[PDB]
């Protein structure tokens, strides 16, 4: 449904107003139950994840639980791992950014509280190295828990050790991905590996490892504080919990606002956040998750609401939860067309599909926008979108080819005309 | 003499082939004919030469002109093209 | 308000708390 | 037009000849590009099938109009290259317009 | 010919040549190709 | 004991567990085509020229490197893994520079065989194509790299079967260029392997630039005298000089590979 | 890469000369066994092929990769 | 695509059980190709029985030797294979 | 991607971390597992770029030699990643988003702004080398969507004439007030807070036993 209370919400310092150091944080109460959380194990801990229902968070939203699960089992003699991912590039995703620069600490604990449920040895933050200010507050943020020994041996009381890190990322959106994350953080090129030597099984440093958004760290100590259930209730059924909500582009007034998960869409840009730039009757298309998921023109918005299963059943992605809205006073045929160009700028290269295959949608893309290129070319566009889709190593060139899909899916008629008006004019 | 320094030693007897006889050269060398072309002056990184004529040239290839150094040729016509 | 180098120097000083290598 | 001999040693023209006719070998010019040392077409081994006209990427070695080459001695009827660039020279103009006719139905 | 003149480009003869067979010009076939297997010359210098 | 069963297109085949989907279909008989995964070079996943259905799954797997597992069924020759092909092979071609007439690996392309074979016969490519500038990294290797397919196995026995871990790639996107990024010589023993490694003939040998075709070649199956490992070779010989040596495999003496004197 | 020319297995005359043509250079031989090379499926056919026609022979046994052990996760190992 | 009609697949397989059954002392394998053809096989020694029956049989007239040809598969012990296309 | 030795740029240029520099390598390399050293690549070459904004070659070797890297592998990192300069790069180095978001909220405005301002255009870089504009893609502050990165800093939330004003504050003085430059705070709702609007919770609060 929605409107969730404030009281209910997980990051008060969300827009800051309160010290994002240490002493906000205390009045905050994060870290109030670390010690006993831990001591109560890894298991009870990841069981929490379960209840929770949580889901990913992130951009696919696996499973939370089951997926920190995956390396609850025994150690192998090689140290297990966790890294927490921050790279926030989705193009509208300012989600993560404010945790780590509003909220620092309460990543830091989520940090440990999640380390004991995986009994990871230690924990790498890539922040994107573009947020340089960012990664300031972070580890002064670090740095006050360890000189409280919140952190560190002894952590918070607790015979856990777990030591925290943050790693320099360089500017890349695929450094995002899981297992570029780390390839990054071991050194060599930012270039995904494939899953069936999965992310627990090889971890970085050939130690088992796990990857969460940022946000999925941060709400497991709250969550594991306020119960299962508590969380669980707000969502609805299979999504559950309330993610936060960045809404950018022609609305009245953008702004990131967390609220219960399964909240409609035509709300969300209602309540919170602002109206649609020239009332909701401007609403050409909307982004739910990103650039990575399939805009959904205006009559099928209000109707579905942000949720995941909704989504899916409505062919987009909830991914990051990234609302961009397009009014009736844009040119979509660019507006998808720049975020192919957003990913030729950037797909690492290392498959075939993607590579040759993004850089062809692009080509293409730049030619529909002029009108340059025939009707008969859309369905090609079509056809050379799924061969991306369903052939890449990683899920970027899953990404690339939706936006490509939904454009074809909803304003077809509008490619047409422009296909039209160049060969008019001649 | 010919384009290859065919020439058959001045003991060679196929050299009898020759006597009271033509031996077929031509005096229009490629190696030569194609330098008089000059290098074309392109302004793109990347141009293409499709053998002049389309259809009725030799196949389209994309020659990159990135050095600044040296210049692009195409493997077919030879033609060079500079930035 | 922040130095080019606040992140490593920062980092460094972290060093001490930082636990011991694998 | 240049005057940069077509052939570029690619040798699918020796490939696909019936009756084994066209000789190729080719080395590197010193100007670095690909050329044929030596290309040798057998007229008497040539059934005048017209394929190698068909299968060269470049077009260099054509069905040319003239039927009048009766010789004397059979060695004058084997052709090496500078013969046939000499008869390519020779009957460039009338080659290029029959080519020019019968492209597009190519 | 006259009306439609040809393409002229600067290779192309201009005294074409009729049968040359029973004349001294006529082809004799030879090979292009130069030598293959260079052999060792003996040292001219009496060892 | 250790060997899993998996049906490749139900014919049970038994395998030791850990063998790929590309392996098990080769027991059988089928040949998965296959770019980027060479059997001495480690598993790199690059091409995805490879992607088979296992009955019963959602997505298409990497035959190279999925770890078979109990009961699939492989559907190589599925519809579907024939789209998995027929728009691959669409792309790998899209970028390439049309010059097979220049690439002295004409015949012994096994990009156009996969084309004239598992691939579709027309191009839907209306927009431009990229260049890259070529490399001379040596004067063994004759690197046209514009020919590149980014199959990275270079990359691999550089560093895997020789130790030289200098060739690397640069850059991200349609502009990965696999070339040395200073222009230092790629200089050791079994330099030339690359050659014959690269399915590509983006680098090939210089001395053997354009003096033959490989449908001409008659090839006799000899020993190599250079050295005392008595590496197999197969000597190329057209119209009775020769023209290329290049190895044949024997598991025990030079398995794949020759030395840059016997070659 | 692919290995659909090494299943057959082929027996194959020995070579002989090759002595280059003086008018046109082109490649002379005059031993007429020399291109022929017969296809037989099994080591067994081709070695009865030899005995009755009388022909010498000296088969070489198929010689075909061993296999081995490849799996993706190895090149991310902790210590390899 | 070549288009092909079942009818004749299935008309020329029956045929071929009937000739089989009724020359079962010599036919060994009797395959109808995917174009549709019929090639009956027979041991040699069926060559003057199998033919006779089809040149005169009411069901099975097969008046006129279109071909005689041995392909040679040397291969196989008995190299040569015979075969008799008739009309 | 190819380094074409040029006397400016190539090793002649002798690379090394200043003493201090190197302590604070010591420390990189301490984060990660011992004996993978290599992976300190990343920090390392950004504290080269910190010493010296060109990072060339002689600057990737240098790194690789300190890592005990194959030189190969500083290279890749290096023109794989964006953040790297691998030439000379303008003082203040601003960098424009112009990713959807951005543009959807006039991002083409800024760079436009920014091209004549600077009077240089775009992928070119001052004469005096004070600032170079470069068309980098999400940044990252895409609710504040008009945005832009000079340096290290963040300047979000701009209408056109307020770059003007930072780039004049950058031209003479320093440290322009780096930031968003309008009355939002962060993130918030431009026009009044839809929610957090009362105070944080408490400790404990809601929580269940142990
Ligand atoms: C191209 C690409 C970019 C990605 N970028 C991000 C990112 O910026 N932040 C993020 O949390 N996950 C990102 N992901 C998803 C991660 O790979 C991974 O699935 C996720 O971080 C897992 O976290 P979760 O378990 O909390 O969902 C990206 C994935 C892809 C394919
Ligand atoms: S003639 Fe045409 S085909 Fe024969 S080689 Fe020269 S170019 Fe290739
Ligand atoms: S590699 Fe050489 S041969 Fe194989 S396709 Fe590309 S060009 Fe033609
Ligand atoms: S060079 Fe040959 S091998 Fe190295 S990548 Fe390009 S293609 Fe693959
Ligand atoms: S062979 Fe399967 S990935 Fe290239
Ligand atoms: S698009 Fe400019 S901030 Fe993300
Ligand atoms: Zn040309």
């Amino acid at each position: 449904f929605g409107s969730l209370k404030d009281e209910d919400r997980i990051f008060t310092n969300l827009y800051g107003r309160h010290d994002w150091r240490l002493k906000g944080a205390l009045r905050r109460g994060d870290w109030y139950k670390t010690k006993e959380i831990l001591l109560k194990g890894p298991d009870w801990i990841l069981g929490e994840m379960k209840t929770s229902g949580l889901r990913g968070r992130g951009g696919a939203g696996f499973p939370t639980g089951l997926k920190w699960s995956f390396m609850n089992k025994p150690s192998d003699g090689r140290p297990k791992y966790l890294v927490v991912n921050a790279d926030e590039g989705e193009p509208g995703t300012c989600k993560d950014r404010e945790i780590m620069r509003h909220d620092p600490h309460k990543l830091v604990e989520g940090c440990l509280v999640g380390g004991r449920a995986m009994g990871a040895r230690a924990a790498y933050i890539y922040i994107r190295g573009e947020f340089y200010n960012e990664a300031s507050n972070l580890q002064v943020a670090i740095r006050e828990a360890y000189e409280a020994g919140l952190i560190g041996k002894n952590a918070c009381g607790s015979d856990y050790d777990f030591d925290v890190f943050v790693v320099r990322g360089a500017g890349a959106y695929i450094c995002g991905e899981e297992t570029a994350l780390i390839e990054s953080i071991e050194g060599k090129q930012g270039k995904p590996r494939l899953k069936p030597p999965f992310p627990a099984d090889v971890g970085v440093f050939g130690c088992p490892t796990t990857v969460a958004n940022v946000e999925t760290v941060a709400v497991s100590p709250t969550i594991c504080r306020r119960g299962g259930t508590w969380f669980a209730g707000f969502g609805r059924e299979r999504n559950s919990g309330t993610k936060l909500f960045n809404i950018s582009g022609h609305v009245n007034h953008p702004c990131t606002v967390e609220e219960e998960m399964s909240v409609p869409l035509k709300e969300l840009i209602e309540k919170h956040a602002g109206g649609v730039t020239g009332g909701w009757d401007n609403l050409l298309a909307v982004i739910p998750g990103g650039s990575s998921t399939p805009l959904i023109p205006k009559s099928v918005c209000e109707t579905v609401l942000m949720d995941f299963d909704a989504l899916v059943q409505a062919q987009t992605g909830l991914g990051t939860a990234a609302v961009i809205v397009m009014d009736r006073s844009t040119d979509i045929v660019k507006a998808i067309a720049r975020l192919i160009e957003f990913y030729k700028h950037e797909s690492c290269g290392q498959c075939t599909p993607c590579r040759e295959g993004v850089d062809w949608m692009n080509k293409v893309m730049a030619r529909f926008v002029k009108g340059d290129a025939r009707p008969a070319e859309i369905d090609s566009l079509w056809e050379i979108s799924k061969q991306i889709e369903g052939h890449t190593i990683c899920a970027l060139g899953d990404g690339a080819a939706w936006p490509v899909q939904g454009l074809i899916r909803h304003f077809r008629p509008e490619l047409e005309d422009r296909m039209q008006r160049f060969a008019q004019q001649h | 003499i010919t384009h290859t320094g065919q020439v058959y030693d001045e003991k060679d007897y196929r050299r009898v082939r020759f006597v009271d006889r033509q031996k077929e050269v031509n005096e229009n060398f490629a190696i030569d004919l194609i330098a008089q072309q000059p290098v074309n002056e392109v302004e793109h990184r990347i141009i293409a030469c499709d053998g002049g004529g389309g259809a009725l040239g030799h196949p389209k290839v994309y020659i990159n002109l990135d050095k600044e150094t040296k210049t692009g040729t195409c493997g077919y016509c030879g033609l060079q093209f500079k930035q | 308000d922040y130095n080019t180098y606040t992140f490593l120097d920062l980092n460094l000083d972290l060093s001490k708390f930082r636990l011991p290598q694998p | 037009p240049s005057g940069e001999e077509r052939c570029i040693a690619c040798k699918l023209c020796e490939a696909i000849c019936p009756a084994q006719a066209i000789t190729i070998e080719a080395e590197p010019r010193a100007d670095g590009s690909r050329r044929t040392t030596r290309y040798d077409i057998d007229m008497t081994k040539c059934i005048y099938c017209g394929f190698c006209q068909e299968a060269c990427p470049v077009d260099a070695i054509v069905e040319g109009p003239n039927f009048e080459f009766s010789t004397e001695t059979h060695e004058e009827l084997l052709y090496n290259k500078e013969k046939l660039l000499n008869n390519g020279d020779k009957w460039e103009a009338e080659i290029a317009a029959n080519i020019q006719a019968d492209y597009l139905y190519r | 010919p006259t009306t439609n003149p040809p393409t002229a480009r600067k290779f192309i003869w201009t005294n074409h040549k009729f049968n040359v067979s029973a004349t001294p010009e006529q082809y004799v076939p030879y090979s292009t190709t130069r030598k293959k297997i260079h052999e060792w010359v003996p040292p001219s210098t009496p060892y | 004991s250790n060997l899993i069963e998996v049906f490749v297109d139900g014919q049970s085949v038994m395998v030791e567990p850990g063998t790929t989907v590309l392996q098990a279909c080769e027991k059988v008989g089928m040949q998965i085509p296959r770019f980027c995964y060479h059997e001495r070079l480690s598993v790199a996943g690059n091409c995805r020229m490879c992607l088979v259905e296992i009955e019963k799954a959602p997505k298409v797997v990497a035959a190279c490197a999925m770890p078979v597992m109990k009961g699939w069924n492989i559907l190589t020759n599925s519809e579907k893994s024939k789209k998995a092909r027929e728009g691959v092979m669409e792309f790998l071609l899209a970028n390439h520079p049309l010059d097979c007439p220049i690439c002295d690996q004409g015949g012994e392309c096994d990009l156009q065989d996969q084309s004239m074979m598992f691939g579709s016969d027309r191009s839907r490519f209306l927009e431009g194509k990229r260049a890259v500038e070529d490399k001379n990294i040596g004067p063994l290797v004759k690197t046209i790299m514009t020919r590149c397919i980014q199959c990275t196995r270079c990359i691999r026995f550089a560093s895997e079967i020789a130790g030289v871990d200098d060739l690397g790639t640069t850059g991200r996107g349609n502009d990965m260029q696999v070339g040395t990024y200073i222009e230092k010589m790629f200089m050791s023993e079994l330099s030339g392997n690359v050659i014959d490694i690269c399915p590509v003939g983006a680098l090939t040998s210089k001395p053997y630039a354009f003096t033959a075709r490989p449908w001409e070649t008659r090839k006799t199956e000899s020993i190599d005298v250079m050295d005392a490992v008595g590496s197999n070779i197969v000597v190329s010989t057209r119209t009775g000089e020769v023209m290329r040596i290049l190895p044949r495999m024997h598991e025990d003496i030079n398995e794949e590979w020759i030395s840059d004197k016997t070659r | 890469s692919g290995v659909n020319n090494t299943k057959k297995w082929k027996m194959e005359f020995d070579t002989r000369e090759r002595w280059e043509n003086p008018l046109m250079g082109w490649a002379s031989t005059a031993d007429p066994l020399s291109n022929m090379v017969l296809t037989f499926s099994a080591k067994e056919d081709a070695i009865a092929f030899a005995e009755k026609n009388g022909w010498s022979y000296d088969v070489e046994e198929k010689k075909v990769p061993k296999p081995k052990s490849k799996s993706y996760g190895a090149n991310f190992s902790w210590n390899k | 695509v070549r288009p092909r009609s079942d009818v004749t697949h299935k008309q020329l397989s029956a045929f071929g059980e009937y000739v089989a059954e009724i020359l079962p002392k010599y036919v060994q394998q009797v395959q109808v190709s995917c174009l549709d053809e019929l090639e009956i096989c027979i041991h040699p020694d069926g060559v003057i029985p199998t033919l006779t029956f089809l040149r005169d049989h009411t069901n099975a007239q097969f008046k006129s030797l279109a071909d005689l040809t041995a392909v040679d598969v040397p291969t196989r012990q008995n190299r040569f294979e015979i075969v008799y296309n008739l009309l | 991607f190819v380094h074409r030795d040029t006397p400016e740029n190539n090793p002649d240029t002798p690379f090394d971390f200043t003493p201090e520099n190197y302590k604070r390598i010591e420390a990189i390399v301490k984060n990660y597992p011992e004996g993978h050293q290599a992976a300190a690549v990343l920090p390392v070459l950004d504290l080269a770029q910190r010493q010296n904004g060109w990072l060339p070659i002689s600057a990737m070797n240098k790194v690789a030699e300190v890592l005990q890297v194959p030189p190969m592998r500083v290279y890749e990192v290096a023109t794989f990643y964006t953040m790297y300069n691998r030439k000379p790069v303008g003082k203040y180095h601003i960098q424009v988003c112009t990713t959807t978001p951005c543009m959807l909220r006039d991002s083409d405005s800024i760079l436009e702004t920014l091209q004549r301002k600077l009077g240089i255009k775009v992928g070119e870089t001052t004469p005096d080398k004070l600032f170079t504009l470069i068309e980098v893609e999400c940044l990252g502050a895409c609710v504040n969507a008009p945005m832009v990165q000079i340096n290290d800093n963040y300047y979000e939330d701009l209408t056109p004439k307020d770059i003007e004003e930072i780039i004049d504050e950058l031209k003479a003085g320093k440290v322009p007030k780096p930031g968003p430059r309008s009355g939002r705070f962060c993130c918030e709702p431009a026009g009044g807070l839809t929610s957090l609007t009362e105070p944080p919770k408490g400790p404990g609060f809601g929580v269940q036993a142990g």
